């Protein structure tokens, strides 16, 4: 099991980011688990960006969890015969500097009351520092 | 709504139309199972 | 409403301290360790759970809107950024301001 | 009506040659399979029966 951030270092001012894990060891594709994001500002705490899972329901065709204050510029996807998660951020600002994760989230995923409750990053990355 | 939600269970083995002396294994259908129908009379006693 | 943890942790090798988190909970609160330099690591979840490799001296718990953690036999290694995280409302996953804790 | 288990089907090949299929792994919004009836139209149309009762 290995996690791999991959993308641009440097982004102009409202541009979109476009940042890839390569994920090793297990397959993405599986309903155990939900895949996306945390970036920690220098010299700050961490914070959750978003996540989803293409383990659909009846009445949908997968789940995709936003962060409420960032929903608002950001897209998330993922590739299934690659293994690969995708963060698609809306217009970077400086205000948007800091080390992005690749996070595989842990929780009451698989089975689950009403809807899916991810709660911990199960497995991490090492990080990339992203700036402007 | 308002609406009534009815609990339900789920057989595996069943016998048809009141039919003893054999019986029938529904293999288990993969995925979630949901559908749709009118109901078009009722069978009473009284 | 979001988790509240004190900036700093101390005590010498072979002690054991408690770290708070206030933002109550849930049964979905868990725990990370982070060293300069170093991506965080998962330390505790479901408030009671290990997962692999976690020794045994490390143990957490909670009462109405704090949990916390306790690290005992202190040595070294144990001086890290600690972090803990709750899940909120529908999916709002929450970290704390983060306790740095030095031996 | 709904039955909101997405589960797998670890058929066994319980031959010789003939295959059978078993139930594999229950997952997804365990919540006990339901029927949906609209409430008020069951209530309006069992009044149409009473009249004629
Ligand atoms: C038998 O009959 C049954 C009825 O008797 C019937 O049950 C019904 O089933 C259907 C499905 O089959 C149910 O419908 C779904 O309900 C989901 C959940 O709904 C609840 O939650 C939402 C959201 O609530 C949070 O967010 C809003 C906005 O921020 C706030 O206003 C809320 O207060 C709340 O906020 C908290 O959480 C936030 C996020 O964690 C925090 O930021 C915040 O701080 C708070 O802590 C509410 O909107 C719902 O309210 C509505 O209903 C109540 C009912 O009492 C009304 O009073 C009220 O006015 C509202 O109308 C409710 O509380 C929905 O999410 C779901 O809709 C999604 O999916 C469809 C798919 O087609 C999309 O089109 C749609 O856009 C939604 O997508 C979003 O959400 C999904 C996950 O659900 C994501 O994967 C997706 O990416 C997208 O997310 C984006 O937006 C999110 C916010 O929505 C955001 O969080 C993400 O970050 C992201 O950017 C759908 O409507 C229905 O509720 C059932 N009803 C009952 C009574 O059971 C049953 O089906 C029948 N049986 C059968 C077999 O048929
Ligand atoms: C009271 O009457 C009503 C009205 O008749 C009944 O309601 C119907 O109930 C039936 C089931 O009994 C429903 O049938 C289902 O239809 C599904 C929809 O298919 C359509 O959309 C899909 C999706 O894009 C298209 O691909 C289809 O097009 C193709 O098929 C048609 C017909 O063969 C062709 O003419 C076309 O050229 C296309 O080739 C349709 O337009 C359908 O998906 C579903 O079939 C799946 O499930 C059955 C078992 O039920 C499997 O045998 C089959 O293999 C399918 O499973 C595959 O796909 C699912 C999708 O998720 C996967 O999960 C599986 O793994 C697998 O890959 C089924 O045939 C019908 O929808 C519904 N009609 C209405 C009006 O709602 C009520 O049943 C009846 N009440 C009672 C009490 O019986
Ligand atoms: C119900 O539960 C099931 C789990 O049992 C869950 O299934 C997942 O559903 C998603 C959504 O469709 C699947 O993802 C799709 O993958 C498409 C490619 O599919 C082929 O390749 C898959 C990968 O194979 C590798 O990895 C698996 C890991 O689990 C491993 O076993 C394999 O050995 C292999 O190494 C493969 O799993 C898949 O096989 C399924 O289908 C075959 C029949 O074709 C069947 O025999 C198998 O039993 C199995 O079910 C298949 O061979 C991909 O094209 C697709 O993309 C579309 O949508 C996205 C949306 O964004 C677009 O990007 C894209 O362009 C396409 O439009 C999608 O990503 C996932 O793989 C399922 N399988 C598993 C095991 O998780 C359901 O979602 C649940 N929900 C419901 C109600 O159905
Ligand atoms: C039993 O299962 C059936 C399906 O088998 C369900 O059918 C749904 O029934 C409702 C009520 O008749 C339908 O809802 C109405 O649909 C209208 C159109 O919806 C589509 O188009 C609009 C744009 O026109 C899209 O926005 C939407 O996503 C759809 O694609 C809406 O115009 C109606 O909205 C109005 O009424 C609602 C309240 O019902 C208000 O909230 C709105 O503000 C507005 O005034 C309305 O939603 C629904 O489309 C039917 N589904 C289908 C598949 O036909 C029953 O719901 C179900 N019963 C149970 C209990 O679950
Ligand atoms: C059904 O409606 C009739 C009036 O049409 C009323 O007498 C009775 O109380 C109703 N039942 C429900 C459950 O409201």
């Amino acid at each position: 099991p290995q996690l791999q951030e991959s993308g641009p270092t440097l982004v102009e001012a409202s541009e979109t980011l476009s940042l890839t894990c390569a994920v090793s060891g297990d397959s993405t594709a599986a309903c155990n688990s939900f895949w996306g994001w945390v970036r920690q500002p220098p010299g700050k705490g961490l914070e959750w960006v978003g996540s989803l899972s293409h383990c659909a329901s009846y009445w949908n065709r997968g789940w995709t969890y936003h962060n409420p204050s960032l929903k608002s510029r950001l897209t998330l996807a993922l590739d299934t015969p690659k293994n690969l998660v995708f963060l698609k951020l809306n217009s970077v600002t400086a205000a948007d500097t800091a080390t992005y994760y690749c996070a595989r989230f842990g929780g009451e995923v698989l089975r689950y009351t009403d809807w899916p409750k991810p709660a911990w990053v199960d497995l991490w990355g090492r990080g990339t520092l992203v700036t402007v | 709504n308002d609406s009534i939600t009815l609990p339900c269970r789920i057989k595996q083995i069943i016998n048809m139309w009141q039919r003893i002396g054999q019986a029938m294994y529904a293999p288990p259908i993969q995925g979630v199972i949901r559908c749709v129908s009118n109901i078009t009379g009722l069978i009473l006693t009284r | 409403s979001a988790l509240t943890q004190p900036p700093s942790a101390s005590g010498s090798p072979g002690q054991s301290i408690t770290i708070s988190c206030t933002g109550t909970s849930n049964n979905f609160v868990s725990w990370y360790q982070q060293h300069a330099g170093k991506a965080p690591k998962l330390v505790i979840y479901d408030v009671n759970k290990r997962p692999s490799g976690v020794p045994d001296r490390f143990s957490g718990s909670k009462s109405g809107n704090t949990a916390s953690l306790t690290v005992s036999g202190l040595q070294t290694d144990d001086e890290a950024v600690y972090y803990c995280g709750s899940l909120v409302g529908n999916w709002d996953v929450i970290f704390g301001g983060g306790t740095k804790l030095t031996v | 009506c709904t039955r909101p288990n997405n589960n797998t089907r670890k058929s066994i090949r319980i031959g010789p040659g003939q295959a059978f299929y078993a139930t594999g792994d229950i997952i997804g919004d365990i919540r006990q399979a339901h029927c949906n009836v609209s409430k008020a139209t069951w209530n309006e149309t069992l009044g149409k029966v009473v009249k004629q009762l």
